[PDB]
């Protein structure tokens, strides 16, 4: 076992030596330069708060770094060691799948696609130069029409960067930073030009321009105002696309491309129930005619309820029981009666 | 799986006699559940009972 | 509370834009859209601020805005903008731009090469109006 | 040392933007803003002569959109 | 000497490995962008004693306060005492002793346990288990009873509702409690979330009374997000409890969020008899009882009043040290002109 023992010892030696070498490299301080002061002098505001003036190691191509660029100054002398790209800390989070597996929503999916995905495609303007295609879309929707699943489908379809963000971004440290998080979002997008930002539940932050309401109202309206400023204004975009989904009471955000999403469905209700019947065949008659005849609401979870309870039935005793599926249809409709 | 109805329902309520009684016959009064409900009450209440010691004895 | 901080910065801004005296080459501009909910203290009517409106356009302004927005657009001989503007409505500039954009979006949907009066009319519908509930009894 | 005047976070490159001739109409606002902030910054003598001091601040207040 | 390397690595890794975030990762080999309690931002070209891949933007890791090298990582942390409140000493009761209520327990036990244990049936049927559950305790009768009895399964954890309204006046936050709660549920094995007194949250969402309202609406919307967003949320089971049945959020309502809204009705005569029997099981009752006729006397005695009456009867008999039921001093414990 000479060779094997030697190999294992050598692997241990390698890893141990690498770890020791690793242990002997202090970190830097991250800070963004502010001015090219002369040549070997720069004013850098270290993130911790103090602002310093320091010189840079030669092998840094001073042309590279510029007002706003981040750099890693050294512990002791604080000379600029290495410039770094932009920084975005709490957003790897913001960056399943579905492909038109929802049913219905034909005209509205066509509109959404032609507004948000097609323009980004190779047919960029093709004489369409006159449009400056829409940068934002809205999703009027009652509670479950198919908004979030639509978002899932478009996210899995387009295949570019996606940032699904929610009105639960509000934070407080004896001051406001919601606008700061918003500008972080927008900067991230602008750097990653091809991207789909998706505000959802814009009702909360959208609120209204209430005056003399309270410190909370002022802060919330300030957050809204950051959104407005970075949607419109000097932050004009070219290759990002925005999505919104909530009810009507949203301050004032006209221009774009608002789409109504209707809770009831004509025969794509039949569709949706077939997709939700995708689960294993019932061992016989597959016609949905029973539930087809009467149907209201928006959910397919009735399918899950019937299937589970009918499996329980069968264990007590397949599920060739659309006569039984009408049972859970009536169940969901009595839930409707409740509200 | 209690003798009346010979029930096997997954909902079957499993009692201190480990027996998924009939939905209508799940009660000790009904099935002579041989358990010491009162003795367990006495033990638990003795354990949990607060007693005021008047806080006068001291080292 | 933090109202202290915000008011503090407000008065600092007031004092500083006052420190910008006259005979100066620093000109301050600010937006507020709606105004009524603003501080006369901030306005400092004595100086530091002159006020200007920015309302919705008149009919001639609508004509000019349509002409400007549509000149870049590949229109057609069947455009009829001189009557589209003449139509009575409360359209704003953002609404005109949305009209043109959505008309182009349709045009593209049906693969048009030059926008048409039909696309402008459809955009008019899809972007303007939608307002009802002025029930005839309600009025 | 006393650093050069500048040494702070702000925007001076102008980031480019889009020369006028494209807003469309709005002649009144155009003239007012141009006078107040744009040329001719020379007419300060006319201001002081008339006794009307140089306006500063516009507030550009109007309906959104 | 690999061992010696290990021991000296250990000793130079003394102990007080000041903990720091892992805010960002990069590469040029990989690096780190850690951030520290003392607001600071250290780039580390050598991350340290970590694989540099299991890390992910957002994480807590020990660090040498001077070297700023990421030392042994620590399991994620949960704030607002969500972890502390999310404890349970296996509630002692083992049986489902409630009373006449049978259909409610049936559906709840099915929809909860059967997915947990006999998920084989669900997978064979190709059915995702039943959706989030609500449990109307309009009077509260049996509400906590069913909750606690359900707290007798093989093994799981139950996230109680306890002050999700713990939000600061200065805007507060969108239920960071909710964020951490759902994070903990997601990370741990199959888990359940008992939203007690859900009525404390939830509303039409349009009323514009004043502040605090809007905070409750952000918390509500955070709840909605946590189960309706771009997340399967497969390994979760929400069970809600409310008494103000009518006034609740139309979106929180159901159909992907709170389905199978079990209802607690007023116990009938039989149900009252069963509950009083259950509470009397341990009572030193003499061999003579009119349980059924006492249930008849109940006359809308729905809630815990039965338990309170059994206790009051115990005290009543204890006046004299007895073990028998008078059956009428029992009514007076229950609780001129014509007649
Ligand atoms: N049109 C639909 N077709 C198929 N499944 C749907 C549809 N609408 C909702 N669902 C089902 O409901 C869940 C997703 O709900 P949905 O995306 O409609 O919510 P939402 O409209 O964003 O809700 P809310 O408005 O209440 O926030 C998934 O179970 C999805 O299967
Ligand atoms: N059916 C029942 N079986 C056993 N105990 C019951 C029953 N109904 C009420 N109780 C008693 O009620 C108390 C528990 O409260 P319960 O679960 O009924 O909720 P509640 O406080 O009435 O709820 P809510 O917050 O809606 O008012 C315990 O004393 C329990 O003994």
């Amino acid at each position: 076992e000479l060779r094997e023992q030697l190999k294992e010892l050598t692997k241990q030696y390698e890893k141990s030596e690498n770890d020791l070498k690793a242990l002997q490299s202090v970190g830097q301080i991250v800070g963004e330069v502010l001015k090219q002061l002369t040549e070997e002098k720069f004013i850098v505001k270290a993130t911790n708060g103090p602002r310093y003036v320091v010189g840079c190691r030669r092998q840094l191509d001073k042309s590279k770094l510029k007002p706003g660029t981040r750099v890693a100054l050294d512990m002791t002398t604080l000379t600029i060691m290495r410039y770094l790209p932009r920084e975005v800390d709490p957003l790897v989070y913001n960056m399943n799948v579905s492909y038109s597996e929802i049913g219905g929503l034909s005209e509205q999916i066509r509109e959404l696609r032609e507004v948000i995905e097609l323009p980004l495609t190779n047919p960029e303007l093709f004489q369409r130069v006159g449009i400056i295609p829409p940068k934002g879309c809205l999703l009027y929707g009652p509670p479950g029409t198919g908004k979030t699943l639509l978002a899932r489908a478009v996210a899995s379809q387009l295949d570019c960067n996606f940032l699904k963000v929610v009105s639960s971004s509000i934070v407080d440290k004896y001051i406001g930073e919601s606008a700061r998080l918003i500008r972080e979002m927008f900067n991230y997008a602008r750097d990653h030009q091809p991207c789909i930002i998706f505000m959802d539940e814009i009702d909360a932050i959208g609120g209204r321009r209430f005056s003399e309401g309270t410190s909370a109202d002022r802060e919330i309206q300030r957050t809204l105002m950051e959104l407005l400023n970075q949607m419109d204004g000097f932050d004009t975009l070219h290759r990002v696309k925005m999505i919104m989904a909530t009810n009507r009471p949203d301050t004032l955000d006209p221009a774009d491309r608002k789409i109504h999403i209707d809770l009831p469905n004509e025969q794509a209700r039949l569709d949706i129930l077939k997709i939700h019947a995708g689960p294993i065949t019932k061992h016989g008659e597959i016609d949905y005619e029973a539930i087809v005849k009467l149907s209201d609401g928006f959910n397919g979870a009735d399918l899950r309820n019937v299937c589970t309870e009918a499996g329980m039935f069968a264990i007590r005793a397949v599920q060739e029981d659309f006569m039984k599926a009408v049972r859970k249809v009536a169940d969901s409709k009595k839930l409707e009666s409740k509200l | 799986c209690f003798m009346c109805r010979k029930k096997v329902g997954l909902t079957g309520f499993d009692c201190r006699c480990g027996n998924l009684f009939c939905g209508l016959h799940r009660y000790s009064d009904k099935h002579n559940c041989p358990y010491d409900y009162k003795a367990e009450a006495a033990a638990k209440i003795r354990k949990e009972n607060p007693v005021v010691v008047a806080e006068k004895i001291q080292r | 509370g933090a109202d202290r901080e915000v008011q503090r910065i407000l008065l600092e801004l007031l004092n500083q834009m006052d420190g910008f005296d006259q005979n100066v080459n620093v000109k301050v501009i600010m937006a507020t859209n709606r105004a009524d909910t603003l501080d006369p203290a901030l306005l400092r009517p004595g100086r530091l601020d002159r006020k200007i409106e920015f309302p919705l356009p008149d009919r001639r302004q609508k004509r000019l805005i349509f002409s400007t927005i549509t000149s870049k657009m590949n229109l057609s001989e069947e455009v009829d903008l001189e009557d589209y503007v003449a139509r009575p409505d409360k359209i704003s500039g953002a609404d005109i731009n949305s009209i043109c954009q959505e008309s182009g979006m349709l045009a593209v949907r049906e693969n048009r090469y030059i926008v048409l009066a039909k696309d402008f009319e459809k955009a008019y519908k899809t972007v303007i109006k939608k307002d009802e509930q002025e029930h005839e009894f309600y009025k | 040392d006393v650093l050069p005047p500048e040494a702070d976070s702000s925007i001076m490159m102008l980031t480019s933007d889009q020369m006028y001739a494209d807003i469309g109409g709005m002649d009144i606002q155009k003239q007012e803003v141009r006078e107040a902030v744009e040329l001719p910054l020379t007419h300060f003598e006319l201001y002081k002569q008339i006794g009307i001091d140089p306006p500063r601040g516009v507030l550009m207040y109007g309906p959104p959109g | 000497k690999i061992k010696e390397n290990s021991e000296k690595i250990k000793v130079n890794k003394t102990l007080p490995y000041l903990v720091s975030n892992v805010i960002e990762l990069l590469d040029v080999g990989k690096c780190a962008v850690i951030k520290t309690s003392t607001r600071q931002t250290y780039f580390l070209p050598v991350i340290g004693l970590v694989d540099a891949e299991k890390l992910k933007p957002g994480d807590l890791v020990g660090v040498n306060k001077d070297s700023y090298l990421i030392l042994e990582t620590l399991p994620t942390e949960y704030d607002s005492r969500v972890k502390a409140m999310e404890v349970d000493e296996r509630p002692t009761e083992q049986y489902s002793d409630i009373g006449g209520l049978d259909k409610q327990i049936q559906e709840l036990v099915e929809a909860i346990v059967l997915p947990m244990n006999h998920k084989e049936k669900f997978e064979n049927l190709g059915i995702q288990p039943p959706k989030g559950v609500l449990m109307y305790g309009p009077p509260g009768t049996g509400k906590t009873l069913l909750a606690r009895a359900c707290a007798a399964q093989t093994k799981a954890t139950f996230l109680k509702l306890a002050g999700p309204q713990l939000v600061q006046m200065f805007i507060g936050d969108g239920a960071k409690l909710v964020r951490d709660a759902f994070a903990l549920a997601k990370e741990k094995a199959p888990s359940i979330i008992f939203i007690d007194e859900l009525d404390a949250i939830g509303t039409k969402r349009f009323d514009s009374e004043k502040a605090g309202d809007r905070e409750v609406q952000r918390t509500m919307l955070e709840l909605l997000n946590q189960l309706d967003g771009f997340q399967p949320n497969t390994q979760v089971k929400v069970i809600a409890a409310t008494n103000r049945v009518d006034i609740l959020d139309p979106a929180l309502l159901r159909s992907g969020r709170l389905d199978r809204k079990i209802e607690f009705p007023m116990p009938n005569e039989e149900a009252r008899a069963r509950i009083m029997q259950i509470h009397s099981r341990k009572m030193n009752v003499s061999p003579d009882v009119n349980y059924e006729e006492l249930a008849r006397c109940t006359d809308d005695f729905n809630g815990a009043q039965c338990k309170a009456v059994c206790v009051e009867a115990g005290m009543i008999a204890l006046r004299r040290g007895a073990t028998e039921l008078t059956h009428e001093d029992y009514m007076e414990g229950i609780l001129q002109y014509y007649a």
